[PDB]
């Protein structure tokens, strides 16, 4: 299945993303059912100038810009409100702190000290040690033998 | 958050019987936490292993729950015998008892 | 140390979170303990020389 | 003494606290009494 | 014999046929090599716990953070504080002394005053 | 059809910050006011 | 030694921890009572079975300990508010309480 | 969604995709028709001891 939600925003910031939290709501789901591993934006540009023969004379961009994030598999503790509308979601691995969010179950702590998780050091090599051979059998004896 | 210790007990309480629920959901080992799923999808023969390891991890999981309550109602009583002696000592007299 | 391990141990719930829990709570205790019987003097006083 | 998983942790009350706890509690009723558990 | 932990040469003794041993638990604590037949050590290498340390988000978004029972020569880097429960990261000791308020162990307590988290 | 425009504009990733976005319903559920996971 | 009411509880805790970690001795009835073993010559299918065996065994040997150790805190609590009724009663005041 | 109680309608809102309801502890709480596009309850039908 192929999914999309979409939300559209009226906004005033200058150039970028604005701040406030908002929640995506899905439009489709497509039971398509293919594979998809890569995709491109299709934009609409104006005819400016002919010139005789190049084809790619006068297309001019207009003016926008767009942006691509990708999804990650994270945990996010969502905000509910009475209506069913989420309004906030805090990371569990952004830092120790969106860990104790996650770790506490709820949008405000209060001071103390809370246990979030634990720490493992990691190996780095793999040394195999097999018997290499050190007095070896006599297979020298019986396949270079001068006399059969 | 003047009325801390009394709002713990509460709180306790709650979490304990919630963590009785939410043991509900799970496999235990079995194929699905869901018990009429294993018998809608396996026959007789094959869903009785299943339905066996959920009971032994319910039962578990239950046995857990009241083992603990068992123990949170000793200090319960305890602070209930404390309080009994406070009001006797304190309420119906004026006690000696220093603190 | 072991993934093959935790993944089905995942399968039992909150049993580790709950003996951590547990665990934590009589850990705490024990402060509490000390902190009722030394700590029920306000200052600290000194006998003279 | 930690082998796997198992982990002492320390008590926030140092044994110097202790010994300081006691010894306020001790040079308290030598110079005062029973006066100093009880108001200044 | 696979296996996960640190290795050192062992000052401990075999007899000329020995291969392994284990003071405890079924888990070796030395291995013979196969073809130095040279002893070596088995121990695992460090864990602990993570705490972290908040005022209350109602008066800060700042946290100390502790993990426990490492000399973390081998964890940042924000005045980090070595004692005996672990060490802070976050937090910056401080010679004076005050009442505790939020205890980390071992007679050192974090407070959050004029800037970030003091222990 | 098929023109083709991109002749040699070969600039490196331009990246800005996208702060608390991107957060869809991932689920047919209604709830009401509770902190889910 | 007239200090055992304190060395009892050391030598309880060391003993409980001691059992704790001889458990992890103790197969349950699994071919092995090493995970790595289980996992090096098994195909995950018919390792499964065998390593929740393990799992089984030393869940419940676990709660076992925390659930005697919570009986033995609820023990060591009463005997430290004895210890700080004594502290306020006869160290802050003079007590008329018969022995 | 097999399951029992008694069903009365629900006044509350789903999104146009949604399904059912959910309330904390993962219990199905209000569901959706899916030939009429209708919102309903659920609650168990009585138990006790006696």
């Amino acid at each position: 299945y192929f999914k999309i939600y979409s939300k559209h925003t009226p906004i005033n910031l200058v150039r970028d993303l604005p701040q406030g939290f908002s929640a995506l709501e899905p439009l489709v789901d497509l039971p398509i059912g293919i594979n998809i591993t890569r995709f491109q934006t299709l934009l609409a540009l104006h005819r400016s100038y002919l010139t005789p023969g190049d084809s790619s004379s006068g297309w001019t961009a207009g003016a926008a810009a767009y942006y691509v994030g990708y999804l990650q598999p994270r945990t996010f503790l969502l905000k509910y409100n009475e209506n069913g509308t989420i309004t906030d979601a805090v990371d569990c691995a952004l830092d120790p702190l969106s860990e104790t969010k996650c770790t506490l179950k709820s949008f405000t702590v209060e001071k103390g000290i809370y246990q979030t998780s634990n720490f493992r050091v990691q190996p780095t090599e793999s040394i195999v040690r097999f018997p290499n051979i050190t007095n070896l059998c006599p297979f020298g004896e019986v396949f270079n033998a001068t006399r059969f | 958050s003047a009325l801390g210790k009394l709002q713990d007990v509460v709180n306790q309480n709650a979490q304990a019987l919630n963590t009785l629920v939410k043991q509900l959901s799970s496999n235990f080992g079995a194929i699905s936490s869901v018990l009429n799923d294993i018998l809608s999808r396996l026959d007789p023969p094959e869903a009785e292993v299943q339905i066996d390891r959920l009971i032994t991890g319910r039962l578990q999981s239950l046995q857990t729950y009241v083992t603990q309550q068992l123990i949170r109602a000793a200090e319960i009583r305890a602070s209930a015998n404390l309080a009994a002696t406070k009001m006797s000592e304190c309420v119906l007299g004026q006690s000696k008892r220093v603190d | 140390d072991s993934t093959e391990c935790s993944n089905l141990l995942l399968q039992y719930g909150s049993f580790c979170t709950q003996l951590n829990r547990a665990l934590t709570g009589i850990a705490v205790e024990q402060d509490k303990n000390t902190q009722e019987v030394f700590a029920q003097v306000k200052q600290i006083y000194k006998t003279p020389p | 003494q930690k082998f796997n998983g198992l982990t002492v942790l320390p008590p926030l009350l140092t044994d110097e606290m202790i010994a300081q706890y006691t010894s306020a509690l001790l040079a308290g009723t030598i110079t005062s009494g029973w006066t100093f558990g009880a108001g200044p | 014999l696979t296996g996960t932990g640190v290795l050192t040469e062992s000052n401990k003794k075999f007899l000329p046929f020995q291969q392994f041993g284990r003071d405890i638990a079924d888990t070796t604590d030395a291995v013979r090599d196969p073809q130095t037949l040279e002893i070596l050590d088995i121990t695992p290498c460090s864990f602990g716990g993570v705490s972290v340390i908040t005022p209350g988000t109602n008066t800060s978004n700042q946290v100390a953070v502790l993990y426990q029972d490492v000399n973390c020569t081998e964890v940042t880097g924000s005045n980090v504080f070595q004692t005996r429960a672990g060490c802070l990261i976050g937090a910056e000791h401080v010679n004076n002394s005050y009442e505790c308020d939020i205890p980390i162990g071992a007679g050192i307590c974090a407070s959050y005053q004029t800037q970030s988290i003091i222990a | 059809q098929c023109v083709n425009l991109t002749t040699r504009t070969q600039l490196p990733p331009a990246y800005t910050n996208s702060f608390t976005r991107g957060v869809y319903y991932p689920d047919k559920v209604f709830r009401s006011s509770v902190l889910h996971s």
